[PDB]
């Protein structure tokens, strides 16, 4: 996979990190 | 430079942190504009360099709360927001916190992984204990 | 100073492909790595280009054929010479082009660029021409033949000085030279190029954009114009270039911005 | 009202306000005669070079033309629906069921 | 499995520095709020899925 | 008042139930204005124009057009050397910041007693028989002894 801000836009994050998708994993 | 304020270059007004850019303009620019089609740099008009405008920053405030029922002790959430710039705005601070959510304030940072009470996300939890 | 000559010069004229020539760059604003659409006046992509070839006179002395016609400009021209000895020195444009009413002169002269806008009464078949070498080991303007009068100059520009100087050689035909001219709002632009080469017949095909080069609220009507070819009433010697003329139309383009902001290929939407 | 106030040679009672630092407000007054100074200089007393009196009056005579004669003006404001009243046009009352 | 958050200032994006797009925003009333509920609830089940 | 507060108001519920809860946005003011534009290359040219060393006889009147150019008043309005500067379409404080779209300075000589007479809608021998202001001149005359 290969993948604003100043017009009041934001990209929250994920409750759980890549690394804690990783750990449950 | 650096500071947050209220610009107009050739007439181009808005509202930035001006900053100077290592971009590289060809002799007939005046502007440039970023993938979302919007202005993000300006040629000072004067004495030829590249600044960049970076938006001042901004944020939704999120505020964490266990029960009125429990208690009347809150902490507050700036999302996205670096906690630098939080004391433009509690901000006597005391407890503070910068994380990748944004900045914590009024809360106590623990090492000791508890289960997850109150998300505030990025991995970290809150919670009210002694 | 503004004699013409009797002989008809006016003869010839050939088709070809503006390939992907004729790009030029719309707005002076930096975006990088990226892909943009904007609607202009743009030359077409393949589209049929006239090419002013002057044909060798084989059979006779000298320049017997010699023309340098009023061309229309409607939505604006794609103007691009293949000249050594700097043969062409300005352009005419206008309406009635006869002193009836105003016109504008572009001129590059020995010395500076000048251009100027008023009721010119303008040579028939206006120029320019030089001593050449003489024992100074300079080389001098002395002609300078283009209007019998100009009564009402509402605007003038003459550029900083130069000295102007034919250095330097390779053999084949060297320099791709490349203008786009537009009327907007009484705004009249200009965008061009120098290119190097080396080619012999054809307008190059290849990609180079045009960067924007001056802009003159000239506020005229421009309806049709004409060139100026360079060389004290009569006997004269002319030398060899050829030059290549396209119209604008309004047409969208896509247009690929290397990391560096520069235009780096293009798409006729069309 | 050319026929209640103009005289034949002007009645310069009537004033009004030509200079001042800024636009004045909705519904504002502004009892003053202080002077304005137009050059770069200040300008303290009654005149000077470049200052000017803030007040300028109306010669209202009735050989003027039309316009140029005095209008009377009243400007009726109210506020409405939004409160009790304390204002009513003619209209009756009836019975109440 | 879940998809990009976002959260959107709908004053700053249709008046953004602008106290007079502002006072005619403030004729619409509810609209951005239900707009921030909508993204606000998205938001949450991302955490959930 | 306080977050707590902001939230009950946010809930409209003097009592809140525990979790995370969003509050109007937090954005930073702008410290100052400021104003970028390339160096003020070059001016209209007035020294030919109000110091020249010879005036038209206004008989003759001169009518300089001016364009490509900053028509900077600075040193005109706000000098002294002027005992009259009436504009009669604009404030002359407006002269740097309204545009204008082509231009045209006259310049003579009057005797004083005729600068009057310079005022549009004139009459008199010089409103009479050598120059003349429209009646809706939005222009600018400066005259002094
Ligand atoms: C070099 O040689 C050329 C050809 O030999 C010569 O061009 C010829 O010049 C003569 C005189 O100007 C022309 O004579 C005719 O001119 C017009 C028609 O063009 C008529 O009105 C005249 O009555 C007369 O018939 C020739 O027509 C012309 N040749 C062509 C076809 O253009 C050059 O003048 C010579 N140049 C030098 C420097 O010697
Ligand atoms: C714009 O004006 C400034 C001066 O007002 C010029 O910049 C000066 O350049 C010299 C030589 O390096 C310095 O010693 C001065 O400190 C500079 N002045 C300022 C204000 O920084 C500049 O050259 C002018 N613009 C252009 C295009 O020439
Ligand atoms: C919060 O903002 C500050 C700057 O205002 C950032 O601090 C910099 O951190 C880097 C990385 O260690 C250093 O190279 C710089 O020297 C720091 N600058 C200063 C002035 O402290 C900080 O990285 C920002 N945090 C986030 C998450 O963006
Ligand atoms: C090239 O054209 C320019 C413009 O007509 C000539 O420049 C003028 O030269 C005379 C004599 O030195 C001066 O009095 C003028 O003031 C110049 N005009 C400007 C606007 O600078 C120039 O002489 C021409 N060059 C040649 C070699 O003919
Ligand atoms: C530019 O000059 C021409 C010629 O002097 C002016 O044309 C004259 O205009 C007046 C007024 O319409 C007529 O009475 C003359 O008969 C015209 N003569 C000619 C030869 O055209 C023209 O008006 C001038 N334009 C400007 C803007 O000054
Ligand atoms: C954009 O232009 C720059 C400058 O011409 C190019 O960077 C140069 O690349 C060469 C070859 O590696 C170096 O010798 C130069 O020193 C570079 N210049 C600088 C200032 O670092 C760059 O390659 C160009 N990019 C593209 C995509 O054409
Ligand atoms: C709320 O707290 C009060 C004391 O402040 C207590 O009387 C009540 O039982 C509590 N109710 C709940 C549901 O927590
Ligand atoms: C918690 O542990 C980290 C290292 O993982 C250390 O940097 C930090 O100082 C510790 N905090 C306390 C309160 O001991
Ligand atoms: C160019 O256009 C004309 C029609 O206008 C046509 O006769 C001619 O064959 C075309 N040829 C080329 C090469 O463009
Ligand atoms: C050489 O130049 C001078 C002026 O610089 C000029 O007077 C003279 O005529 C020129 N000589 C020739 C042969 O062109
Ligand atoms: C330019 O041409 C148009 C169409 O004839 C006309 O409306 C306009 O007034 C002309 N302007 C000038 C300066 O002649
Ligand atoms: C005009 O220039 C002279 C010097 O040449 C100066 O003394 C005078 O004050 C100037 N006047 C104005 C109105 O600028």
């Amino acid at each position: 996979v290969t993948l604003q801000k100043f017009n009041g836009l934001t990209v929250l994050p994920p409750l759980l990190t890549d690394e804690m998708i990783a750990q449950y994993t | 430079k650096n500071k947050c304020v209220n610009f107009n270059f050739n007439g181009l007004t808005g509202t930035g942190v001006l900053t100077e850019s290592n971009k590289k303009f060809l002799p007939f620019q005046q502007f440039g504009r970023d993938i979302a089609d919007t202005t993000d740099a300006v040629r000072d008009p004067q004495t030829l360099e590249i600044l960049d405008i970076t938006p001042c920053s901004f944020g939704g405030v999120s505020v964490i709360t266990p029960g009125t029922n429990t208690s009347n002790q809150v902490a507050v959430l700036y999302q996205g927001v670096n906690c630098t710039e939080v004391p433009v705005a509690y901000s006597t601070g005391s407890n503070v916190f910068q994380t990748r959510a944004g900045c914590l304030i009024g809360a106590e940072y623990v090492n000791n992984s508890y289960e997850c009470d109150i998300p505030i996300g990025a991995g970290i939890c809150a919670s009210y204990q002694t | 100073q503004c004699v013409n000559f009797t002989n008809r010069t006016q003869l010839p004229s050939a088709y070809t492909n503006s390939f992907t020539r004729g790009v030029y760059y719309p707005d002076k604003v930096f975006r990088s790595s990226v892909l943009h659409s904007t609607q202009d006046l743009f030359l077409p992509f393949f589209s049929n280009v006239t090419w002013f070839h002057a044909i060798h006179v084989s059979g006779t002395n000298g320049t017997k054929r010699f023309d340098n016609p009023v061309l229309p400009f409607n939505d604006g021209v794609y103007f691009a010479s293949t000249e050594k000895s700097n043969i062409i020195r300005g352009w005419i444009f206008g309406t009635t082009l006869d002193s009836k009413t105003q016109s504008l002169l572009i001129v590059n002269n020995a010395t500076n660029v000048v251009i100027k806008v008023c009721e010119f009464q303008f040579c028939n078949y206006p120029f320019l021409g030089v001593y050449y070498h003489k024992n100074n080991k300079s080389w001098m303007e002395s002609e300078f033949r283009v209007y019998s009068s100009a009564n009402n100059c509402t605007f003038e520009y003459v550029s900083q000085p130069f000295l102007m100087d034919l250095e330097g050689k390779q053999g084949n035909f060297k320099n791709l030279s490349e203008f786009v001219f537009k009327n907007i709002d009484g705004y009249f632009k200009i965008y061009s190029k120098h290119t190097p080469i080396n080619l012999v017949r054809d307008l190059p095909q290849g990609f180079s954009a045009l960067e924007p080069l001056v802009d003159l609220p000239i506020g005229i009507n421009i309806t049709r114009f004409q060139t100026l070819l360079a060389l004290s009433s009569s006997g004269w010697t002319a030398g060899a270039a050829a030059y290549y003329v396209g119209y604008l139309q309004p047409r969208t383009f896509l247009l690929k911005y290397n990391e560096n902001g520069t235009i780096t290929d293009a798409v006729d939407c069309a | 009202s050319n026929n209640l106030d103009s005289k034949v040679g002007g009645n310069y009672n009537y004033l009004y306000r030509l200079f001042r630092k800024s636009n004045l407000k909705p519904f504002e007054r502004d009892i003053s005669t202080e002077i304005y100074q137009a050059g770069s200089t200040p300008c303290n007393g009654v005149k000077g070079f470049n200052c000017y009196f803030p007040l300028q009056s109306y010669g209202f005579q009735p050989t003027y033309g039309v316009g140029y004669q005095p209008y009377r003006v009243v400007v009726l404001s109210f506020e409405l629906l939004h409160a009790p009243a304390t204002v009513c046009g003619p209209k009756k009352s009836t019975n109440l069921v | 499995v879940s998809m990009t958050k976002t959260s959107v200032d709908c004053t700053m994006y249709i008046c953004g520095d602008s106290t007079e797009c502002s006072n005619l925003l403030l004729q619409y009333g509810s609209f951005c709020t239900q707009l921030n509920r909508a993204l606000t609830g998205i938001a949450v089940e991302q955490d959930k899925n | 008042l306080d977050p707590l507060s902001e939230t009950k108001c946010t809930l409209k519920s003097f009592t809140v139930e525990k979790g995370i809860y969003q509050t109007s946005n937090f954005r930073v003011q702008p410290t100052e204005s400021i104003v970028r534009f390339p160096n003020i290359t070059n001016l209209c040219p007035f020294g030919e124009v109000f110091n020249a060393t010879r005036f038209a006889s206004v008989y003759a009147w001169n009518r300089k057009r001016i364009s490509n150019c900053v028509a900077d008043y600075s040193v005109l309005y706000n000098s002294a050397s002027f005992s009259t500067f009436k504009c009669y379409g604009v404030s002359p404080t407006k002269l740097n910041d309204l545009c204008f779209t082509n231009v045209y300075a006259d310049s003579f000589v009057i005797r004083g007693d005729e600068v009057r007479q310079i005022a549009p809608g004139q009459t008199g021998t010089i409103a009479d028989y050598n120059y003349k202001l429209p009646d809706d001149f939005t222009g600018c005359v400066i005259a002094w002894n």
